RNA sequence: AGUAUGAAAAUGAUUAUUUUAUAAGCAAUCAUGAAUAUAUUAUAUUAUAUUAAUGAUGUACCUUUUGUAUAAUGGGUCAGC
RNA sequence: AUAAUAAUAAUAUGGUAAUAGAACAUUUAAUGAUAAUAUAUAUUAGUUAUUAAUUAAUAUAUGUAUUAAUUAAAUAGAGAA
């Protein structure tokens, strides 16, 4: 006999396990059933399914592989079957995401200015903050080399249960990164793991129940804090302000002293009040007088945008940004 | 009870009670009770009863308790664990006994998932 | 004009769906070494199964090391506890790994008197100001 | 002499012992049957060269 | 000769010790570490032609042993690829050189004490004031940049606990 | 006034002016059982808040317009106009034909030293800024300008451009909310 | 008083971070701002670490005594015994 | 009819001189797997109700613990002469 020969056979059947994905396989791996279990993932959502959604795209092996020297290895990873990717998962993932939150945001702040929205969105399904998630939930890299794992001996299961990509074997050793594409970053593709997980949650459930996926994504991605005032960066909101009195039915916004304190201070306090008629729009503290008028504004704006209606109202459809 | 402002009102506060030790909160807070909690295992959920008051920003519902119809106070229990170890020394003043008095206090980490006027 | 500020949100794991912290755990035992003789009995006896059975979102690793018996669990937010129970009988052992289960993974740490809740939240009231308080002072 | 199937509950496993000697051992023997495997194929590479 | 880009990680020790540098050290002074210090005070943060300059018109012993030294990490500097109108001292200092030999002074009503006969070394390092100088100037820059201002009526944290109720 | 709920002070059972910090006391102070109106001791500046939004920015169909919380204490007869413009006080006026505009704009471009914002102003009964909008000046004048501009920021100190700097820090932080 | 090795401490000089030129006492502890550093889950409104803003409490240690902050005993510091 | 662990109710838990019970560190002797992916010592940060040990990183040594554990013993623990 040959270890070579016994090596290259458990690639090879590790590489027709990826392919196939089968079931049983599947069922055996610890780290995917406790995976679905931390989750609450439905019961029609198969195990395969799930390590399917783990398996990042890798059909052909890098040119970088070629030279450790210029600082890479890709050494981990087993080529994938074509057709039994996340890729397709990933992308429909990505699609409920850019759907679902944005509706809820809008449903949130239906005034809310689209930049900010956009920030918002950004906020509640960027990468960082989805391989974050990724890596809340337990979906670890498989760091370990094939060798390796042969050398241990240890069943094909556990590779199916953790995250599966082009990962490059020495990344940052000796402080050296090679800045490589997308298509080998760790982040990335976390992101699209957990995208996947929501997908294929999505194909699973949405005959039986469409909106399941919905309150998943609720329960995970739209239960996270975001304070949408931190948002905000106004230049010369005094004039945005006026102009969108004059879009509406106000009279035109004038401010004044309301209470005063310090004056002649290194601190003093100035209160001022945006009214536009006797009602208040704005009200604004300030250590200069200019300084509290720019505040009240800023608040008028803030309470415009921000306005939340309540689940009861009929729909409020905004009538656009204030374009000054 | 016309509690029709505190049910409209976005933002909304309450002062529940566990054990007569109050505690003012929000959706989203993490309370820490200080001891071991026996009842609850890591994972449940606690419905609060004892609530002295739920309050908006302008008003508030008060009750010794308040009607437990009126209101939802839903906590999660996520994590029982404890203060750090310390341990001060006891001693007198011509005395070379040094009682060491170890200390490592339990905690319980809740996190109160819901809270809203019924 | 107005311009976003790039920010990324919190996540609060209890409020929506509550995550289980302890995610695996690690039980080392040595053969030899007469210190790993309450471990070595835990996991011949019918507890660890059961725990198994009622804890399906933790994993549970066993291990063979030359060294003292050791319980390592490992946490959703990425901290490790590692407690040695060296001479532990079955039962202390077993108490150890409720322990590792129940602990929220976060650093051991000092609080204040009534140091209590945490929030993100900004406040419901205001924050007071003496200008627009109820009893204006004198 | 614990294993896998031993606890009959999926969540739990046991590691292979394998002795990290054995490993380091494989790993010579298949490392140094590559090896062999690639300066007999060079030295075929030769022969043709100078063969044509 | 090559489309591969790389990115560097490096802790600020690393950062330190790359920045071209040159490592003076004296022989076997006969002086005390105070009586050093007292000169090695004066030559700090200088160029080191200056400190050299210094040395020449001090009145004190150690002075030409500390000239010598500077020219010869100059020397040192400039064998390495340096100017010697780039090199500042960064650091110098002074230590024991060991082996001080102890000595009964014997005084009068048959009392006695002990004379030690200090030896020291001078070491210094020499920097460039082409780089290290340029790169605590951009830190200086960065830091003053990060600094937040003062504000008038400005956030400051409501210090102490809440107490689980409102005070306002 | 929609609601007739008895109103409280954020009540202490000590001497509120001697112990305000003391939370001791604002946790004995126990009061009756029902609902209250507690005015909030706080300006409404970074308040997202529902009770705290004005009624003209609420919708038409907002329950909460009707509830009486968005409360008007302040009153704009009461209080003094600040950093208003000339425009606010007495109105804007839209009397200036083309003519005039273009007329403005050839004296800008000729001689902006002499014929500067701030006179064609004076001349016209209208507002440096409205000049500013109609009319460049020649380019030159603006580079002049700046140079100027770069010159004085020269010739201060470290100390001052500093001050400078945290008043700018200070100015963007005011937009924030 | 063997030979190698030696980031053991006391001790000296130097550099870095941080605090310090209107503040008074075992130099610590607890409260509590700020500044800095580290952090391949800081997702942050993050966590740890270092540091005499400011506040509160705080009469070295042993021995011997009815009783010691005592201006009663004894100790210059650390290492080995 | 025991032991270990966990509940509930009750009572008790300041301590000089003193009495009693239970542990740990260190060194040697008897028995004794294992191994540079290991062991030992040091530093830093975690962990275990913590004079102790353990995890990780870093450093230096060593082809390796008279190692874990149970016994037997002691030139067996030092701010006080
Ligand atoms: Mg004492
Ligand atoms: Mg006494
Ligand atoms: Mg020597
Ligand atoms: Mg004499
Ligand atoms: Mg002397
Ligand atoms: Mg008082
Ligand atoms: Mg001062
Ligand atoms: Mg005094
Ligand atoms: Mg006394
Ligand atoms: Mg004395
Ligand atoms: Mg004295
Ligand atoms: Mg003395
Ligand atoms: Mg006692
Ligand atoms: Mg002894
Ligand atoms: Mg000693
Ligand atoms: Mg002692």
């Amino acid at each position: 006999e040959s270890e070579l020969a016994k090596y290259k056979e458990y690639y090879q059947g590790l590489k027709s396990t990826v392919n196939e994905i089968p079931e049983s396989v599947a069922s055996k791996s610890p780290s995917l059933r406790t995976l679905h279990k931390r989750l609450q993932l439905p019961n029609e959502l198969t195990y395969s399914t799930l390590s399917r959604c783990l398996t990042c795209p890798s059909a052909k092996l890098p040119d970088k592989i070629n030279n450790p020297t210029k600082g890479a290895a890709f050494v981990n990873t087993v080529p994938t079957n074509k057709y039994l990717d996340n890729h397709g998962l990933n992308i429909m993932g990505k699609n409920l995401l850019s759907y679902h939150v944005t509706k809820s945001i809008i449903q949130k702040y239906p005034r809310l200015p689209t930049v900010v929205l956009n920030a918002a969105v950004n906020a509640y399904i960027s990468e960082a903050v989805l391989a974050h998630i990724a890596k809340y939930w337990g979906i670890e890299v498989e760091t370990t080399s094939v060798l390796s794992r042969y050398l241990k001996m240890e069943p094909f299961e556990f590779t199916l249960g953790r995250l599966k990509f082009f990962n490059n074997s020495l990344n940052s050793k000796d402080g050296i990164e090679l800045i490589t594409g997308k298509n080998f970053s760790e982040t990335s593709a976390l992101a699209m793991s957990v995208r996947s997980i929501i997908a294929a949650i999505w194909a699973v459930t949405e005959q039986k129940d469409s909106q399941a996926v919905y309150r998943f994504i609720d329960d995970h991605i739209m239960s996270r804090k975001l304070d949408i005032t931190k948002m905000f960066q106004f230049e010369q909101p005094t004039r945005e302000l006026a102009m969108l009195c004059r879009r509406e039915g106000l009279e035109k916004p004038v401010s004044k002293l309301v209470a005063e304190s310090g004056r002649l201070s290194k601190s003093p306090v100035f209160i001022v009040h945006v009214f536009s008629g006797e009602e208040t729009l704005g009200e604004g503290y300030g250590s200069s007088l200019k300084e509290a008028k720019a505040r009240a504004a800023t608040d008028a704006l803030m309470k415009w945008y921000c306005y939340e209606p309540l689940a009861q109202q009929e729909p409020v459809i905004d009538p656009g940004t204030v374009v000054v | 009870t016309d509690t029709t402002p505190l049910k409209l009102s976005n933002e909304l506060y309450a002062i529940f009670k566990i054990h007569n030790r109050p505690y003012l909160v929000t959706e989203g807070d993490r309370v820490i009770l200080p001891f071991k909690l026996k009842q609850a295992e890591v994972g449940d959920i606690l419905n609060m009863t004892d609530v002295t008051t739920l309050g908006s920003r302008n008003y508030k519902l008060v009750g010794h308790p308040i009607n437990t119809s009126l209101y939802t106070l839903k906590a999660t229990v996520v994590g029982k664990t404890k203060r750090a170890f310390q341990t001060r020394e006891v001693t007198k003043r011509r005395n070379r006994r040094v009682r060491h008095a170890k200390s490592k206090g339990d905690l319980t980490i809740l996190r109160i998932s819901e809270l809203s006027m019924n | 004009v107005v311009k976003a500020i790039a920010r990324n949100s919190i996540g609060r794991n209890g409020v929506g769906a509550f995550v289980f912290p302890c995610r695996k755990i690690t039980l080392q035992f040595c053969n030899w070494g007469g210190s790993s003789e309450g471990m070595r009995k835990f996991l011949t006896s019918k507890r660890l199964d059961k725990w198994g059975q009622e804890f399906p979102w933790i994993q549970f690793e066993v291990m063979r090391k030359s060294g003292h018996p050791l319980l390592r669990a490992e946490y959703t937010n990425g901290r490790e506890k590692v407690i040695c129970v060296r001479n532990l009988n079955i039962d202390n052992v077993e108490n150890k790994l409720k322990l590792l289960k129940d602990s929220d993974g976060d650093i051991l740490r000092r609080r204040t008197k009534n140091d209590n809740v945490e929030s993100l939240n900004s406040s419901v009231r205001g924050i007071w100001s003496p200008l627009h308080a109820a009893k204006r002072h004198r | 002499h614990p294993f896998s199937d031993n606890y009959a509950s999926p969540n739990i496993y046991v590691v292979n012992d394998v002795t990290s000697k054995e490993q380091k051992s494989k790993y010579d023997t298949i490392m140094k049957e590559i090896q062999k495997l690639e300066d007999d194929a060079t030295r075929k590479a030769l022969e043709t060269a100078r063969s044509a | 000769n090559s489309s591969e880009r790389y990115k560097l990680k490096l802790t600020k020790r690393e950062i330190e010790v790359l920045e071209p540098s040159v490592y003076a050290q004296s022989y076997r002074i006969k002086s005390s570490m105070k009586k050093a210090t007292l000169l090695l005070r004066l030559l700090g943060g200088l160029d080191v032609m200056k400190a050299i300059s210094q040395c020449h018109f001090s009145n004190k012993k150690i002075a030409r042993e500390v000239a010598e030294l500077l020219q010869k990490g100059v020397k040192d500097g400039q064998k390495l690829g340096l100017k010697p109108e780039d090199l500042y001292i960064s650091q110098i200092w002074t230590g024991s050189d060991g082996f001080w030999r102890k000595r009964v002074e014997f005084k009068a009503r048959t009392r006695i004490g002990i004379i030690s006969h200090p030896y020291i070394h001078v070491r210094c390092i020499l920097r460039t004031k082409s780089v290290t100088k340029r790169r605590l100037a951009y830190e200086a820059h960065l830091k003053e940049q990060k600094r937040a201002p003062w504000v008038q009526l400005g956030d400051k944290p409501i210090r102490g606990v809440t107490g689980g109720v409102y005070k306002w | 006034k929609q609601f007739g709920f008895p109103k409280t002070q954020v009540t202490t059972i000590y001497n509120k002016t001697k112990s305000a910090s003391n939370y001791k006391g604002y946790l004995k102070h126990r009061d009756a059982p029902g609902m209250y109106y507690q005015p909030s001791e706080s300006i409404a500046t970074g308040s997202v808040n529902s009770e705290t939004i004005p009624r003209s920015f609420m919708a038409a169909s907002d329950p909460r317009r009707g509830l009486d919380m968005p409360v008007q204490s302040t009153k704009a007869k009461q209080c003094p106009n600040v950093l208003v413009g000339k425009s606010t006080v007495n109105g804007k006026t839209y009397h200036l034909g083309p003519q005039e505009i273009d007329e403005i704009r050839k004296l800008r471009l000729d001689n902006p030293q002499k014929y500067t914002r701030k006179f064609l102003a004076a001349k016209y009964g209208i507002s440096p800024l409205f000049v500013s909008m109609v009319s460049k000046p020649s380019e030159q004048h603006v580079q002049i300008m700046e140079s100027r501009l770069q010159e004085i920021q020269s010739r201060w100190k470290e100390k001052r451009r500093i001050a400078r700097e945290d008043r700018k820090r200070r100015k963007l932080l005011w937009y924030q909310a």
